[PDB]
């Protein structure tokens, strides 16, 4: 899965900021949230997220859900490598499995369940 | 290229209405 924040920043730079961030605030989570491409969806307009660590994936639907405007009637979907993750795991599980090199975690969101359709 | 630090009444209210 593509990130444009990836392909407008490069790695070294990341990685630096990721290290710095989770010096910063260790008991926070730091998560790159986009917009699937090909989603039909509120845009978001900013990336960079700090989290509780015990957040909930569901608590975290919330959170994005309000900033994009969504009613609860229209769906929202988390992507992580692919996948949809556990609506009752934490940002801090998500975190330790799938971070990225950078120590980041990323995030893609849709109103589709299949990242990419 | 800041940082959304959620705040802690946000992240309350995402555990009320959870
Ligand atoms: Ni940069
Ligand atoms: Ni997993
Ligand atoms: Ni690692």
């Amino acid at each position: 899965m593509k990130f444009v924040y990836k392909e407008e920043h490069p790695f070294e730079k990341r990685r630096s900021e990721g290290e710095k961030i989770r010096k910063k605030y260790p008991d926070r989570v730091p998560v790159i949230v986009e917009k699937a491409p090909k989603a039909r969806i509120g845009d978001l307009d900013k990336k960079k997220y700090l989290v509780p660590s015990d957040l909930t994936v569901g608590q975290f639907y919330f959170l994005i859900r309000k900033r994009i405007h969504l009613r609860a009637e229209d769906a929202l979907f988390f992507f992580v490598n692919n996948v949809i993750p556990p609506t009752s795991a934490t940002m801090g599980q998500l975190y330790q499995e799938h971070h990225e090199e950078d120590f980041f975690l990323y995030i893609a969101y849709s109103d589709e369940s299949v990242y990419g359709l | 290229e800041e940082w959304v630090i959620v705040s802690d009444e946000e992240i309350e209210e995402a555990r009320q209405k959870a």
